[PDB]
C-alpha cells in the first residue's frame, strides 16, 4: 500500500 | 534449453514461474546454504512440499499466478554443474560477480546469455568483462528493474510467494541489438502484459530506474544515516518533511546535484538524459493536475536549476498522501509517506546486517563514482554520500565493539567489480 | 479625559480594561443594538451585571486581566452625545467611515485623536481625510495589528473575556510625530510587556500587517471560494495543500504577485519594504533551523522570483505540524493546518452572511485596488482577487433566490471610502 | 492552538  | 537462475527469493520464483509456463527451458535454481539461514530455510521448504507457487492479490496479473516444480534446485553455488545456455541473476547486484566467479569453467564455457534482472548502472560491463575470459561472444542483457512487487507472506513458507503489484513500463537493453533473444523477451513481455521498451544498450536501460538518482541523498544524509544506524527518541519517516523525516530543500538539492552529475556521466556514453520529474509523476507514482504544471513536467531538464528543486520538492510534498485514495469523512486521505526507516539489526545467529537501505546504495554509488573518475568526470556529490555511509559504518564500529558485524561494516569493499569496470573501459 | 471607544467585542473589552486600569479617562462605549444581536446580548449581559471581565490563559499575561465596570454602555451609535477628546476604533476597518458619519457634529468637533487599533491600508487616509471638516490638526494613529488573541469562552456571557495569546511584536504610527500621544502608548506598551515598534507613518505600521498579504490569495481562489461559498464532499484545510486545501505553486506564485505589486505602491509612498519570508519565519510563526537557510530568509527580498516562491512554499509545507509540539510514540506532531473553512450561513435573523474570511479581505483589497488606480500603479493580481470574489458572490444570488441576503453581497460597496480616499490623495 |  505505502511508497515503495 | 538449460537455464540457471541464481536467487532463490520472491523474484527468483515469480520469473521462475514465468519460464516454467511460457518457456521450453529446464530450469536449475540456486541458493546459497553456505551462508544464509533464509536460503536454508527456503531449500528446506521447497524439500518438503517439492513445490513452488506464485499467487496474486490483483486478478489483472492472472498470467503470473501458479503452482510449479523445478528440475533442480541446488544448495549453494559451488555445487552447480554441467552446461546452461542462459543464466538469469535474480540476486542483487553486488553479488553478480562473486557468485559467477564460483561456477566451473565448464559450467562459465557453456553460457550464450547472462540476463540481469535489478542490475545496477555499470551492471552489464562487469558482467560482459568477467564472462569475456569463457566466451567470445557473451550476450548481456539489464532490465531497468523487476517487473514488479513480490514478497513472502510468510517467513515459514518462503516457497510460496505473493505478487501484489507490477510496473507500467519497463526497459530493456542487450549488448547484441534486436537478438533473438531480445525479441523473445518482447514477445514473452507482450503475453504477460507488460509494456517494454527496448532501448539501445544495457546500460540506457540500468538508468531507467529512478531509485539510482533518488534513494542515496534520501539514506545517506545525516538525519537518514541516524534513524538506520543509532536510531530515533520517536519513530520518524522516510518521506515524509523536517523534522518528521529527512526532505527538505538541503536533501532536495543534493538530489538535484547528484541526477546533474549523473547526467555528465550519462552525455559521455552518449545515452539520453533522464526526465527525472516526468519519470516520477507519469511512471512512478501519480499527482493532481492541479499540483504540477504540464509544461513544467515536460521541460524539466532545460528549466532552471532553482526551478528543477522547487518542483522535486513539490512533488514529494504532494505524494505525502496518496492523493487518489478516499479521504474519510474528516477530509484525511492515506498516510502513503508514513514508511519507517529500517535499522541496523542482528541475524538469528548474532551478526549484525545493515539493511537494504542503504546497503544497496553503497555498492550502486561506489560504482558510479568510479566509473567517473575513470572518465574523469568529477562527482563532488557522490563522495559525499559515500564519505558520510563511511563514517557511519566506522562510528557503529567504534561504538559496538562487543558486537559481531557483516562484512558489509568493512571498507574497501567491490575491489573486483572495481577492476573489472576500470579493464572494460581501457578497452570500450 | 473622556475616551469613546466603538465595539463591544473582545477587543473592545480587553482594551477598555486596559484604560481602566492604566489610564485618568473616564471610558464610554458603544455598540450597534440597532443593527445587530450579538451587540444586543452583550448589551443585555453588561446591564445585568454591571461588570466586564477579562481572563487569561497564561499567566505570562496577568496584567492585562480584570473586572471592570465603564462609566456608560451606549446602544446604538447614534445614541452618543458629548465631547470626547480620544476615539478608539476597536470595530473592523470597513466600518470606520460608516460610524464616524454617525456621530453628532457637536462629538466629532472635540475630537483629538483616532486610535485604530486594526486598520487595514488605506485607513488613516479615510479616517483622517473625513475627520479633516471637524477639527483643523486632528492625530490619527494606526496599529499594525491588536496586541493578542482574546475570545468569548460563551456566547450567552459575551461580557466576559479571554485573552488566549499576546504578540511578540507591534506596530504603531501617528499623524504627529513623537506627540504626546505616541510617547505614551510606547510608555503603556512596556507597563504591558509588549514590544512596540514605533514607525514614521500610519501607513507605514498599516504594512506591517502579515495578513494583507497573505489572506487574498489564500482565500481568494476558486478553491476556497467554492469551500466557503457552495461547501465541499469532504472537509477541507485553509492550510493544507492540494487537494486537502489550497495551497499549490499557483497560490504561491499569486501571494508573490500580490506582493510585489504592494511593494510597487509601497515605494510610491517611500515606505520601507516588507521582508514577507522574515516577518512569517521569525515574528510569526518559527520553523527549524534546518528547514530554512538564514541567508535566505535575510535576503528574501533580492532573492529571484522562482526562489522567493519555493521558500514561501517551503514554509507553509513546515507548518503543516508545529515542529515545536511534542511528538507522540508513533512520531506524529499536532495538526496545525487542520484550520477548518467557515461557510456562509444564516443569522438569527435569516439572513445569509460571509464570513469574516473573505468578506475582511475584499474591503481590504478593494482599497489596495483604488489606491493603485489613484497612483497609476497596475495591480492585474488584485484585480482578479476581487472579480473572483465578485463572481462567487453574484453565483450566490443567482443560486440562492429564495434566500434574504446581507448587504455583504451586493455591490459597488464602499463607495464613500473610496470618495475619501480619493479626496486625500490629490491633496497629499 | 491552531494557525490563526
Ligand atoms: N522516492
Ligand atoms: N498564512
Amino acid at each position: 500500500a505505502h511508497h515503495a | 534449453s538449460k537455464l540457471l537462475m541464481i536467487g532463490t527469493g520472491p523474484v527468483a520464483i515469480q520469473l521462475a514461474n514465468i519460464c516454467y509456463l511460457k518457456s521450453d527451458y529446464e530450469i536449475d535454481m540456486v541458493g546459497r546454504a553456505s551462508t544464509s539461514e533464509k536460503s536454508k530455510r527456503l531449500y528446506q521448504a521447497y524439500k518438503k512440499e517439492k513445490q513452488f507457487e506464485v499467487k496474486i492479490q490483483n486478478e489483472a496479473h492472472q498470467h503470473l499466478e501458479g503452482k510449479f516444480e523445478i528440475n533442480r534446485l541446488y544448495k549453494d553455488v559451488k555445487n552447480v554443474k554441467g552446461e546452461y545456455e542462459t543464466v538469469v541473476m535474480a540476486c542483487t547486484a553486488d553479488a553478480y560477480y562473486d557468485t559467477l566467479q564460483q561456477l566451473s569453467l565448464e559450467t562459465l564455457q557453456s553460457v550464450k546469455h547472462v540476463i540481469l534482472i535489478s542490475p545496477t548502472f555499470g551492471s552489464q560491463m562487469i558482467v560482459e568483462q568477467f564472462m569475456s575470459k569463457f566466451s567470445q561472444d557473451i550476450e548481456v542483457i539489464s532490465f531497468s528493474t523487476y517487473l514488479g512487487d513480490t514478497r513472502i507472506v510468510d517467513k515459514e513458507a518462503p516457497n510460496h510467494v505473493l505478487t501484489t503489484g507490477v510496473k507500467k513500463k519497463l526497459y530493456m537493453g542487450s549488448t547484441h541489438s534486436n537478438s533473438t533473444m531480445c525479441q523473445r523477451i518482447s514477445a514473452l513481455a507482450e503475453q504477460l502484459k507488460i509494456q517494454l521498451e527496448v532501448v539501445e544498450s544495457p546500460l540506457h536501460a540500468e538508468t531507467r530506474n529512478s531509485s539510482l538518482y533518488v534513494h542515496p541523498p534520501l539514506f545517506m544524509n545525516d538525519f537518514s544515516l541516524k534513524a538506520i544506524f543509532e536510531g530515533t527518541d520517536v519513530p520518524v519517516y522516510v518521506y515524509k518533511l523536517f523534522p518528521e523525516g529527512p526532505i527538505t530543500m538541503t536533501l532536495i538539492r543534493e538530489m538535484r546535484l547528484m541526477w546533474k552529475e549523473m547526467m555528465a556521466i550519462l552525455q559521455a556514453f552518449r545515452v539520453p538524459s533522464v526526465n527525472l520529474l516526468q519519470f516520477m509523476v507519469k511512471e512512478n507514482y501519480p499527482v493532481r493536475p492541479e499540483t504540477l504544471d504540464e509544461g513544467d513536467i515536460e521541460h524539466f531538464e532545460i528549466l532552471p536549476d532553482i526551478l528543477q528543486e522547487y518542483l522535486l520538492y513539490v512533488r514529494y510534498t504532494a505524494i505525502l498522501i496518496d492523493p487518489f485514495s478516499q479521504p474519510d469523512e474528516n477530509g484525511h486521505y492515506f498516510d502513503f509517506s508514513a514508511v519507517p526507516f529500517k535499522q541496523v539489526y542482528k541475524n538469528e545467529q548474532d551478526v549484525v546486517q545493515i539493511p537494504r537501505m542503504p546497503s544497496e546504495d553503497y555498492y550502486r554509488t561506489a560504482m558510479i563514482q568510479h566509473i567517473g573518475k575513470m572518465l574523469g568526470i568529477k562527482t563532488p556529490m557522490i563522495d559525499q554520500f559515500l564519505t558520510r555511509y563511511e563514517a557511519s559504518c566506522q562510528a557503529y564500529k567504534d561504538m559496538h565493539q562487543d558486537q559481531q558485524l557483516s562484512s558489509q561494516f568493512n571498507t574497501n569493499l567491490f575491489e573486483g567489480d572495481k577492476a573489472l569496470v576500470t579493464k572494460f573501459l581501457e578497452i570500450n
